[PDB]
C-alpha cells in the first residue's frame, strides 16, 4: 500500500507528506524558519555601527523570525492545563484516565 | 551514587526508539516488526553511476586510503514500505550517517593540497545527511531572501525549486547526482530569465501569413494560440 | 569662459527640445542653430554631432541598402564624451576597415585595432576552400572524407 | 440510399456540413480584419503594426508585448525612441 | 529622468552582479537601490529622508 | 490570392525596412542615455585624475 | 545527582520515540512514549502557568530554544502533539528562569 | 503554497 517515494518527489514529499497518526501543518511547512545568520548578521552590524565585542553581546538578542507559536496554547489553555494536571495525576493517562479532556480538547479542535 | 538514573525511560519503560531496538531488546511493541537496513545501505563509500562510465558500481578513488565497498541503494524494494517519510525514504539512496570514506590527515598540507587540487571539501566528506527540518528551514530562508531581492521577479519560484530540490538531494554530499536532478530547474530559470527581458525590452518579430494547410482537415477546429 | 559654457549649455538644450518638438522627420527647421553650435564647437573643441545627426535624419528617410548603420555607429561614437572609441578608417584602398583608438585599446579584448572590414566578403569558391582546408589542417582529425559504405553504382557520387 | 459501411461519411456528414458556413464567416471575418488593419497603416502609426500577429498592443506608453515602455518619460531629439 | 532610471539600472545589475544572495549586504543594497526606483522623480533633499 | 501576396510582400518589405530602423533607433537612444549618464560621471572623478598606481582604498597594515 | 539533565535527554529521546512510532503506524509505543513522559515534575508543572503568562525576552529565548530543539511545527489539532511541546517549553522555561540562557556565540 | 506542487 505505501508505495516507494522516488527521488524526484521528495520536495512534494517535504511539504505535502503522507498521513500519519502525529501529522504536522502542512499549510504551516512553508513558514517554519530558524535563522543560523541572525547573530553573526547583528554583530556584523554593531561592529559596523561601531561598538565593542562586549557592547554587541550585551545588545544581541535572540531571533523573532523563528517558527510561529501554536495558537492552541492560547486558545486551550485551560483545557491543556487540566489535561496536564490530569496527566501528572493520574501517571500519563495510564489506562485511559485523561481522557475526559483529550476528548474535550479533541472535539474543540475538530468539529467533526 | 549511579550515572543516568533518569535518563534511560526507554529502558525502564519499555519504549523503543526504532523498530531496530525494539528488536534488539526484544520490547516487540512494534506490531510490524522489523526489516533490518542492511549493512551496505547503514554505511559505504561514494560509487560511480553512470553506465557510461567504464569504473561504474566502483569505489570512488582518493588520494587517501579508503575502504571501497559501496553503498548500494534499494533497486528491488518490497511492495509495502510503512514508512514513506523522508526518514526512511533517503535511506534507499543515501546513507543517514553519511558516507565512510572520510580521511583523517596526518598533515595539514596534505589537506591543503587536496582542498586546491578539488579533491577535497569537509561539507562533503564530514558530513551527515541532512533531516527534513533543516532542508525546510533552509528552503525557506532561501525563499524569503528571494522575495526581498525582488518580488516582481517570474523566475523567482523556480529558483526557489532548483534550491529545494539541491537540498532535498543532499547535494552537499552529492553534488554532481543532485546537479543531475535539478538542471532542468536551472533550465527552466534560463529560459524565465529570457522571457522576462522580452516583456519588459519590448521584443517581438514579424510573424508570416497563414499557411495554406494551416489545419489537416477543413472540418478540424483551427485553436487560436496568442 | 564659464558665461560662455553654461550659455551654449543652455543653448544646446534649446537646440535638443526644438529638434524634438518638430521630430526626425522635419528636421531642415532647426538649421538656425548651426550658426551657433559650430562656434561652440570651436570655442570649447566639444563636439555635439551635428552632422552626423543631420546625416543620419537625412538617411533614415531615404535609406540604403546598409540600413544606415554606419550613420548610426558613426553618431554613436560621436555622442561620447570623451571621443568616438570606433571609427571608420579613410583609405585609398577600397575596402574601408573598423579601427580602434589606442588610448582604450586597454579595454577591449582586442589584439590590435583592426576590427576587419567594414563590409561582409564577396561570395567565392576560391575563399571557401581555403577557410575549409585551414579549418581542417588545424583540426587534424584522421577520418574526414572517408566513407565506410557507398551506393554501388557506376556513378561516383550516387545521389549528390 | 445508406448502409453501415457508411456510417463514417455519415458522421462526417452530418458533423461538418454545418460548420462550412461558420468557416466561411470566418474566413470573412479575418479577411475584414486584415483590410482595417491595413486601413489603419495607411493612415498611420506612432509605432509599426505587425500585419499577420494576434495582438498589436504597442503604442506611445506601451512595448510590442503589452508592457509599459522604458525610459519614456522624457522627450528625445531624434523623436520616438522606436 | 531616463538617464536617472538608466543609472540605477546600471547600479544594480553591477551591484547584483558583484553580491550573490549569500552576501549580507545584497539585501540592503537592492533595497536602497528600489528606493532609488521609487524616488527617481525627485530631489535629493527629498530622496534622502526616503532612502536613509 | 496572388493579388493579397504581392501586397503582403510589399507591405511586409517596408514593414521589415521600418522595424530594422525602429531598434537602431532604440540602441542609439540607450547608448545616449548611457554617455549622458558617462558625462554626468567623470563630474565625480578628482583633479588629476585616479592614482592608478595604489589601491584606492587601503584595508591593513603591511608590515 | 543530575535530575535536570536526566529528564532533558529522556524527554527528547521519548520525543524521538514518539515521532518514529508515528512514522511507522505504532499507536502502542507512541502511546508508551507520550505516557512516560515525565509529567510527574513539579518544577514544570510550576512553571507551566509561569511561561503561559510570561512575554518579552524570556519567551523570545524559551522560543528560540524551542524551536532549535524542535522546529517542526506540530498540528493545531492533535492535543497529545500540543500537550508534549508545552511541557518540553515548560522544561526550558524552568531552566531558564533559573539559570538564564546564553545563546550568541559571541559571549565573554 | 507554490505552483509546482500542483501535477494534476
Amino acid at each position: 500500500a505505501a508505495s516507494t517515494i522516488p527521488i524526484s518527489q521528495w520536495p512534494s514529499l517535504l511539504y505535502a507528506p503522507p498521513s500519519s497518526p502525529a501529522n504536522p501543518a502542512v499549510e504551516a511547512l512553508p513558514e517554519m524558519q530558524f535563522d543560523d545568520l541572525h547573530y553573526p548578521r547583528q554583530m556584523l552590524l554593531c561592529r559596523g555601527a561601531g561598538y565593542s565585542l562586549e557592547q554587541c553581546n550585551r545588545m544581541a538578542q535572540p531571533d523573532a523570525r523563528v517558527t510561529p507559536e501554536n495558537p492552541a496554547e492560547k486558545l486551550l489553555k485551560e483545557e491543556a492545563v487540566a489535561a496536564i494536571a490530569c496527566l501528572s495525576q493520574r501517571e500519563g493517562g495510564k489506562d485511559e484516565q485523561c481522557r475526559y479532556y483529550i476528548e474535550r480538547m479533541y472535539k474543540l479542535a475538530n468539529k467533526e | 551514587s549511579i550515572l543516568g538514573a533518569e535518563a534511560f525511560p526507554e529502558l525502564l519503560s519499555k519504549v523503543p526508539l526504532n523498530p531496530q531496538m525494539d528488536e534488539d531488546k526484544h520490547f516487540n511493541k512494534y506490531k510490524w516488526g522489523n526489516e533490518p537496513i542492511p549493512v551496505n545501505r547503514r554505511t559505504g563509500s561514494r560509487m560511480n553511476s553512470s553506465i557510461y562510465d567504464n569504473r561504474n558500481h566502483e569505489a570512488v578513488r582518493h588520494p587517501w586510503s579508503t575502504d571501497a565497498r559501496t553503498f548500494h541503494p534499494n533497486d528491488n524494494p518490497e511492495a509495502d514500505r510503512i514508512n514513506t517519510q523522508y526518514s526512511n525514504m533517503v535511506s534507499d539512496s543515501f546513507p543517514e550517517g553519511g558516507f565512510s570514506d572520510a580521511p583523517r590527515f596526518s598533515s595539514n598540507w596534505e589537506r591543503l593540497l587536496a582542498y586546491h587540487h578539488g579533491l577535497y571539501s569537509p561539507e562533503k566528506f564530514n558530513s551527515t545527511t541532512k533531516t527534513a527540518d533543516e532542508i525546510r528551514l533552509a528552503v525557506n530562508d532561501f525563499a524569503a531572501k528571494v522575495h526581498a531581492d525582488d518580488p516582481k521577479n517570474a523566475c523567482k519560484y523556480l529558483m526557489i525549486e532548483e534550491f529545494k530540490c539541491l537540498q532535498s538531494a543532499q547535494a552537499r554530499i552529492d553534488p554532481q547526482g543532485a546537479a543531475t536532478k535539478c538542471v532542468k530547474w536551472f533550465n527552466e530559470w534560463r529560459q524565465c530569465a529570457w522571457d522576462q527581458e522580452k516583456m519588459v525590452k519590448g521584443y517581438n518579430y514579424i510573424e508570416d501569413r497563414r499557411a495554406r494547410k494551416h489545419k489537416p482537415y477543413i472540418g478540424a477546429p483551427d485553436l487560436q494560440y496568442s | 569662459a564659464p558665461h560662455q559654457r553654461a550659455a551654449c549649455e543652455q543653448l544646446h538644450s534649446e537646440y535638443k527640445q526644438c529638434l524634438a518638438k518638430n521630430g526626425r522627420t522635419h528636421f531642415s527647421a532647426c538649421t538656425d542653430f548651426h550658426s551657433k553650435l559650430r562656434a561652440c564647437e570651436n570655442m570649447l573643441g566639444t563636439s555635439y554631432c551635428i552632422d552626423e545627426g543631420i546625416n543620419l535624419m537625412k538617411c533614415t528617410k531615404n535609406p540604403d541598402p546598409s540600413f544606415c548603420a554606419k550613420e548610426f555607429v558613426a553618431m554613436r561614437e560621436c555622442n561620447r564624451p570623451q571621443g568616438p572609441h570606433l571609427v571608420l578608417s579613410s583609405s585609398p584602398s577600397s575596402p574601408p576597415h573598423y579601427e580602434l583608438r589606442p588610448e582604450v585599446k586597454h579595454l577591449y579584448n582586442v589584439d590590435s585595432t583592426d576590427l576587419g572590414s567594414a563590409v561582409a566578403p564577396v561570395r567565392s569558391k576560391e575563399q571557401l576552400d581555403r577557410v575549409a582546408d585551414s579549418l581542417k589542417a588545424d583540426l587534424n582529425l584522421p577520418g574526414y572524407g572517408h566513407i565506410p559504405y557507398k551506393w554501388e553504382s557506376l556513378r561516383p557520387n550516387p545521389g549528390a | 440510399s445508406t448502409s453501415p459501411g457508411l456510417a463514417f461519411a455519415n458522421l462526417t456528414l452530418l458533423l461538418d456540413v454545418p460548420q462550412l458556413p461558420a468557416i466561411w464567416a470566418v474566413n470573412a471575418w479575418r479577411e475584414l480584419n486584415g483590410l482595417f488593419t491595413e486601413m489603419k497603416t495607411l493612415a498611420g502609426t506612432s509605432d509599426l503594426l505587425y500585419p499577420s500577429n494576434r495582438y498589436n498592443p504597442q503604442n506611445e506608453k506601451t512595448n510590442r508585448m503589452g508592457r509599459p515602455r522604458k525610459y519614456n518619460h522624457g522627450e528625445w531629439m531624434f523623436g520616438n525612441s522606436y | 529622468v531616463d538617464a536617472r532610471e538608466m543609472k540605477v539600472d546600471m547600479y544594480e545589475k553591477l551591484f547584483k552582479q558583484a553580491a550573490d544572495l549569500e552576501n549580507p549586504c545584497r539585501m540592503p543594497g537592492v533595497a536602497y537601490l528600489r528606493c532609488l526606483r521609487d524616488t527617481l522623480t525627485e530631489t535629493q533633499s527629498a530622496r534622502r529622508s526616503s532612502c536613509l | 490570392q496572388g493579388i493579397k501576396t504581392v501586397y503582403a510582400s510589399c507591405r511586409y518589405r517596408k514593414l521589415n525596412e521600418r522595424e530594422i530602423i525602429s531598434d537602431r533607433y532604440t540602441w542609439l537612444h540607450e547608448r545616449m542615455l548611457e554617455d549622458e549618464v558617462e558625462r554626468v560621471l567623470l563630474e565625480q572623478v578628482p583633479a588629476g585624475g585616479f592614482d592608478k598606481t595604489r589601491p584606492g582604498l587601503l584595508l591593513g597594515p603591511s608590515t | 545527582s543530575s535530575p535536570h539533565m536526566d529528564r532533558l535527554l529522556g524527554d527528547l529521546k521519548l520525543l524521538a520515540a514518539y515521532d518514529s512510532a508515528a512514522g511507522w503506524q505504532e499507536p502502542k509505543a507512541m502511546e508508551s512514549a507520550f505516557q512516560s513522559l515525565s509529567w510527574d515534575d513539579a518544577d514544570v508543572l510550576k512553571a507551566l502557568p509561569q511561561y503561559l503568562n510570561c512575554r518579552g525576552e524570556q519567551k523570545r529565548r524559551v522560543d528560540f530554544a524551542y524551536a532549535a530543539l524542535c522546529p517542526r511545527p506540530v498540528d493545531e489539532k492533535d492535543p497529545k502533539q500540543t500537550l508534549m511541546s508545552l511541557w518540553m517549553k515548560a522544561r526550558l522555561f524552568s531552566y531558564d528562569q533559573k539559570h538564564p540562557f546564553v545563546l550568541s556565540p559571541f559571549a565573554a | 503554497a507554490s505552483p509546482m506542487l500542483f501535477t494534476d
